[PDB]
RNA sequence: GGCACCUCGAUGUCGGCUCAUCGCAUCCUGGGGCUGUAGUCGGUCCCAAGGGUUGGGCUGUUCGCCCAUUAAAGCGGUACGCGAGCUGGGUUCAGAACGUCGUGAGACAGUUCGGUCCCUAUCCGUCGCGGGCGCAGGAAAUUUGAGAGGAGCUGUCCUUAG
RNA sequence: AUAAGUGCUGAAAGCAUCUAAGCAUGAAGCCCCCCUCAAGAUGAGAUUUCCCAUUCCGCAAGGAAGUAAGAUCCCUGAAAG
């Protein structure tokens, strides 16, 4: 009969900086803390992660040809609708957008994986309004 | 070009530069102009 | 048996200056030229010359330190001289002027071509025939030659349009 | 980008100082007044507020009469919107007349067109119908559904439904006259909508 | 075509009509390289699926030939797309006849004439239209646009200029 | 912004080369510009304006019961259906 937390939760919120980082090694660290994996109190039904933010999302780099090659697609519901991004096309254009696909594939599915995305919050530049809540500065582990 | 998957040199004057990743036979005559594809 | 094994020296007229982290700027009578390099290639002052060294043996790193070493005697070139092209242009009723800056060359179309050289370079139209880009840079000279150039290459029978100074135009004998 | 928004009345037919005949509309714009000079330095775009009619006291709302009250000229009937403006020249409370345009300039025109209810294939999406005889019982249906390797219909299979009622641009169309002191347009060409109803002139995006 | 894996307590089978969508191995249009490409026209090849891609004669016909256009009259997927959407000419029921086979009753990827195309949509899915609640007060209007659909074709004539 | 293609500079590889760096053109195609829908965009947004923060309970949280601006039932109808 070990913890299992529920409404005991305090969540913490982090500032990640992404002006260099790759977006598979950042969004990996982020959305396994975004379900609260590093933190001890850990129920896998009751959401104990915490909130995320991503401060200059437009700086974050790719590693060999990704940036003309990596395509986003994303098909409609109509015929003869998918619709293609490169990599570049999503980075010079939106970095939010591409850094939050990341992050809804590497979170889990279902109702409280969309609760957990909830948490995440990715800007471009630095602006970041989210002064209200004391965001800690946070380093990633590589 | 020649748009061809055996590209090789046909004269003397032919050279054969991997331009971008593909093969290419550059020449001065440029019927020996080819590229594998 | 390699460019970059040798010396560039730079007697005068030429001012080789390093003055932020690979950005080589080179000033003299003609212009001034700026040009930011590879950070892996490092380049030493000795008094009026540039050295060039690399640090290992390797795929890019002899391919650099062909580059950046080519890059910076053609910048001491076009500081100490500039360049130039000519471009000879065959035909029954061709031919170029300038009205101001702009070159105008009616050559076989029925339009006027009407080219811009925005970035500071010299046309000469010495006479009705030649046409001459003179300037400071290999990069910027050729490349408005080669503009000029793409407005008519040479018809193979009749070499007709715009070409190069020697440049030999290949003949057919369409009968 | 220069515009105003008018009404509806019906067709006439002008002679244009030469013996040709010019369809026309007729489009009646007692002259607008902006209410509303939104900005771009809290609403992140420039553009402006036109109205267009005059309803009575008991017609109109307390919140009507208050946005409208600002500039004070009577609540009004047809409030839209004009992107992109030469927002030097508008200001609050400017009537807006029909003295802009002239019968030489070009002009895009927009306006809600008639409804026709529901109704099928043939008449909202222009298909062709079965053989009305050699045996067939196929007319006026809207075709086969789709193959069936999706197991479904694919989304735009263009079946019955409600048509009309939508905004409908026609663009350049041409100025034959204005009236200032009646305070019309004459526009050639047709305009869509039914009589009665608000239709807005801009300018051409030419 | 091989094999017989699903279906014989039924998976309607050709052609056409309606409606399309998709692939590119591109028929035209767009951009090109090579030429044994003088020019106009061409041949081949490369990139490109955005749009367009005709109306008749005979035939059940797909196909094919022909007529006359076109810028072009592209090939193939979707149960050789689409019969709880339509037709039923052909196949493939019972009648009958011909040729031929069989002693015979009868048989023929031989021909010919005639022959019942059932179903009030529960769910998904489409196309439209409402009602609830949400949107941390309750309201009336004007909106930004994430996103989504559409549109995207092309001839000839004059001038440059014989 | 590109695809095919065409190039400059230009090495690796004293040269040559549209090359690894650096640069530039270039299609009815891609993204827009053009037309429509569109905040249920649960990420539910943004403007302008109206109403105001009452009455009882109960020891609170909260409940109910008049309302305000506003809307609706019902009625006259068509440009809508
Ligand atoms: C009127 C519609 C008839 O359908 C069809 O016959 C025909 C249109 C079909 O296509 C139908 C759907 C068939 O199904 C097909 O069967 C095939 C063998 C196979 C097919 N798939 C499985 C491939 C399947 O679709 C089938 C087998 O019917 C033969 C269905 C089967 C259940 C029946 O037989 C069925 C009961 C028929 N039937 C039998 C009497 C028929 C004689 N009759 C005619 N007219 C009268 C009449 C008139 C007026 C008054 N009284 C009587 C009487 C009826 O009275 O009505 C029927 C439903």
């Amino acid at each position: 009969t070990p913890m299992a937390n529920a409404s005991t939760i305090e969540r913490k919120w982090l500032v990640v900086d992404a002006a260099g980082k790759t977006l598979g090694r950042l969004s990996s660290e982020v959305a396994a803390i975004l379900r609260g994996k590093h933190k001890p109190t850990y129920t896998p039904h009751v959401d104990t992660g915490d909130h995320v933010i991503i401060i200059n999302a437009e700086k974050i780099e790719l590693t060999g040809k990704k940036l003309t090659d990596k395509i986003y697609y994303r098909h409609t519901q109509h015929p003869g609708g998918l619709k293609s991004r490169t990599a570049l096309e999503m980075r010079t254009n939106y970095p939010e957008k591409m850094l939050e696909l990341a992050i809804k594939g590497m979170l889990p599915k279902g109702s409280l994986g969309r609760q957990m995305f909830k948490k995440l919050n990715v800007y471009r530049g630095s602006e970041h309004p989210h002064e209200a809540q004391k965001p800690e500065v946070y380093e990633l582990r590589g | 070009m020649k748009v061809r998957p055996s590209v090789k040199p046909i004269c003397e004057k032919c050279k054969v530069i991997r331009r971008k990743g593909k093969v290419m036979v550059i020449c001065e005559n440029p019927k020996h102009k080819q590229k594998q594809g | 048996s390699r460019v970059g094994k040798k010396l560039l020296e730079i007697p005068s007229d030429v001012t080789v200056t390093l003055n932020d982290n690979n950005t080589v700027a080179v000033k003299g009578p003609k212009g001034e030229l700026t040009r930011t390099f590879h950070p892996d290639m490092e380049i030493k002052v000795e008094d009026n010359v540039l050295t060039v060294a690399r640090p290992s043996d390797q795929k890019e790193h002899r391919a650099l330190h062909g580059t950046t070493r080519s890059l910076l005697g053609n910048m001491v070139e076009g500081v100490s001289k500039g360049f130039e092209r000519g471009l000879e242009l065959v035909g029954v009723g061709y031919r170029a002027s300038k009205s101001g800056n702009k070159l105008v060359l009616n050559v076989g179309y029925s339009h006027p071509v009407e080219i811009v050289p925005e970035e500071g370079i010299e046309i000469e139209v010495p006479s009705q025939t030649k046409v001459v880009v003179k300037g400071t840079d290999k990069e910027r000279v050729g490349a408005i030659a080669a503009n000029i150039r793409a407005v008519r290459s040479p018809e193979p029978y009749k070499g007709k349009g715009i070409r190069y100074e020697g440049e030999v135009v290949r003949r057919k004998e369409g009968k | 980008t220069k515009g105003i928004l008018g009404r509806k009345i019906g067709m006439t037919q002008v002679f244009a100082e030469n013996g040709d005949l010019i369809p026309v509309t007729v489009i009646e714009a007692a002259p607008n007044v902006v209410l509303q000079k939104k900005t771009a330095e809290n609403d992140g775009y420039e553009a402006i507020q036109l109205g267009f009619d005059d309803k009575r006291e008991k017609l109109s709302n307390k919140p009507e009469k208050g946005h409208v009250a600002k500039a004070e000229t009577a609540p009004k009937r047809f409030v839209k919107e004009l992107r992109g403006v030469e927002m030097d020249a508008y200001e609050v409370g400017q009537e807006v007349k029909v003295e802009i345009f002239s019968a030489g300039e070009i002009v895009d025109v927009t306006g809600v067109s008639k409804g026709k209810g529901f109704q099928g294939a043939i008449k909202r999406h222009g298909q062709s119908r079965g053989p009305m005889s050699h045996g067939s019982r196929y007319h006026r249906r809207p075709g086969s559904m789709g193959p069936v390797d999706p197991n479904r219909v694919f989304k735009g299979k263009l079946l019955p439904g409600r048509m009309g009622g939508e905004q409908i641009t026609v663009q350049n169309l041409e100025i034959v006259k204005v009236d200032a002191e009646r305070n019309l347009l004459l526009i050639k060409g047709n305009v869509p909508g039914a009589k009665k109803s608000l239709i807005t002139v801009k300018s051409a995006v030419k």
